[PDB]
């Protein structure tokens, strides 16, 4: 079960980490499959964290909120970048969402090892 | 259950000046219903102060309460985050061209001033003067040693003869001070601006003597200042109510959340430790 | 048994052109029982590249093949890394004053001048040419910017009439030159000086036509380069050996590892692909 | 046994973490007792790190090793710092030392995750 939970908060990490390597693909030359796993990838990210917030006691909480809300800010960076991206856009339209979604995307990857290192711990 | 999250970033994390605003941020936190969590870089840095204030942007906390290092430097943070619904304070150095709700903390400008007034009382209307600031480019550094200058500028002739920093590190302040007592001649007193500059400069009197050649006026009310004041090393601290700077901040954000509606400076001398 | 781990840092990962670079370097690397980690940043950056470098430098890895995107700025941590007993290789982009024991790849000044011969041969001594590279202030670019200028100054009265930037992304090469296109009265030719700004200017013309009233010289033998070059969009294009330096690199630093002991540009035209 | 290896990975992280906190209080302050507990914890890193060597496979192998030479590199700085600290020189002479064993540390936190990534992937 502890165990169980490390595994969902790794794969978690995966998800985001190919979730963001894909959308750089993506910006970076435009082949629609990347989009299309940078998209799922994010979904399974959001949902697990979800699962993982059903069961969270006192602490993980208090992660587990900040670790989804920083998610969210992703989504919305890296979706206004492709916004921007698909209409054609100076790239300097898009720098700073391209660069924040590079950012936000390592928070997660913190959080989420974070995670881990608390479920290892019971 | 659940609690809203403040996030409170700090100067320096470790240094005992940001452990009291924690401890009033805490009193604050825990007197409504929230958690703080308590922030900062080792060494000071802008760049790694608004890397944790975008972290927190990200994280959508509840409130944000941030030291601001450098003048224009946190505008475009705190409006970003101000946009997305976050309440923003800001905390002992302003931002004040910025959307924040609030600045809780010293009129830094005018602490300058009151340091010049009890500077002349020091040593009178004549003299040499060198200061010693945590950070040549930080922000309420600067607006200390401009309310000092311009202070004993309209009123007296003391000569500021030499200006150099610490980075606000207490081992740098000891070894700018002992270079800047070499190097000048008939330097008569010190104003040290940022909490741990006072106590690296006694040392550096100390060590010289230069007890009593060199008066020294410095900042804050740590241990080892208060001290140095009742041993003669320091004739006078200007005192900030830190841990009233936490507690006010946590409230105004608590304020704000819930849909509900400058701090002075005081001169302390042996008479009064 | 565990083998040397070379480290070796592209300009950007994903490209195409660093792909065969990489291939190179693992032709190279299990020739010689070596393992390659290969690096880069995905949007072009020097302070990226310098923590990679650092990381390896750390980690004492057996051998370093890294990219210069900016020069002199490499110089600090290349020589650390000398001193500290890595063999350090700089590859596509060179750090002359530095202590690297070795630069594999072209001569970026030289490839300029080609272009400029090949430029005057396309359009002849008089017009107007303007210019895409692949970031403003990226070494290997100015060099071919510099090498290209000299040239057609000394040999042609080819007017130079705009010079803007790619940043060596594929959608920024075709906005840049579109709005070049704009903006640009008569212009005969575009010089493009980056691996995807051919790829880039080519879209932008054949979406206004000027297919044909400007000619296309750019940089590198990528698969639509060269069918660019087929269907007539682009006329001629500079072409790296690639594949060869990323397998030169990794031998001399096996070779420097074990106590053993400028790659020439070709033009490719339509008759040529 | 996979989960005991990435108990002592997590138990590898904190002794580098902590190392690293102390350190930085030891240097902003001089409480010597900091300093002791700086150097307990780099010990303790080492030798489980060594630990862990013993037992490796072919690719964590190459992970074990860049992460304990990246230590040894951590130490080498922090070394150097403390030194020029203790002599009472200008921060000037120990800036470097001092940024470089703060990023050397978080290097060593990034082969720490990645190790216990991989040890939970049997
Ligand atoms: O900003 C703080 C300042 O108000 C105090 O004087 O010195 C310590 C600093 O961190
Ligand atoms: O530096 C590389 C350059 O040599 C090539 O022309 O274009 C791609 C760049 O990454």
């Amino acid at each position: 079960s502890m165990l169980n939970n490390m595994l969902i908060t790794n794969e978690i990490k995966q998800h985001v980490d190919s979730s963001l390597d894909n959308f750089n693909q993506y910006i970076l030359n435009g082949t629609p499959s990347k989009k299309e796993s940078y998209n799922n990838e994010v979904i399974l990210a959001k949902q697990k964290i979800g699962n993982l917030k059903k069961n969270s006691d006192d602490v993980n909480q208090y992660i587990l909120r900040d670790l989804d809300n920083t998610l969210d800010s992703y989504i919305e960076s890296s979706k206004n970048t492709i916004s921007a991206y698909e209409n054609k856009e100076g790239y300097v339209f898009y720098y700073d969402d391209f660069v924040a979604a590079k950012n936000i995307a390592s928070y997660c990857d913190a959080y989420a090892s974070t995670l881990m290192q608390n479920f290892l711990e019971a | 259950p659940i609690k809203p999250k403040i996030v409170l970033i700090s100067h320096i994390k470790t240094n005992p000046y940001w452990l009291d605003i924690k401890a009033g941020a805490e009193r604050a936190a825990k007197e409504r219903g929230a958690v703080v969590e308590f922030l900062g870089p080792t060494t000071a840095s802008t760049e790694d102060g608004l890397k944790l204030f975008d972290m927190a942007t990200s994280a959508k906390v509840s409130g944000i309460i941030t030291y601001v290092q450098e003048e224009g430097q946190y505008k475009k943070k705190i409006n970003s985050a101000m946009e997305k619904g976050i309440p923003v304070v800001t905390i002992d150095s302003d931002e004040e061209d910025s959307n924040r709700i609030a600045y809780v903390g010293t009129d830094n400008v005018l602490a300058g001033q009151v340091a010049g007034k009890e500077m002349v009382k020091q040593i009178g209307t004549s003299g040499n003067v060198a200061i010693v600031m945590g950070g040549k480019n930080v922000k309420n550094q600067k607006e200390r040693v401009e309310g000092f200058t311009q202070y004993i500028k309209s009123n007296s002739n003391l000569k500021i003869v030499d200006t150099d920093s610490s980075d606000a590190m207490l081992l740098e302040a000891e070894i700018i001070t002992r270079k800047i007592l070499n190097r000048n001649d008939n330097i008569n007193a010190l104003f040290c601006t940022s909490a741990l500059d006072g106590i690296g400069a006694a040392r550096a009197v100390k060590d010289l003597n230069y007890k009593d050649r060199v008066k020294i006026i410095c900042f804050d009310d740590l241990d080892d200042t208060l001290s140095n004041i009742r041993n003669g090393l320091v004739s006078a601290t200007i005192v900030q109510k830190s841990n009233e700077m936490g507690y006010r901040a946590v409230n105004i954000i608590m304020d704000k959340i819930e849909g509900k509606s400058l701090i002075d400076v005081n001169v302390i001398n042996k008479s009064d430790v």
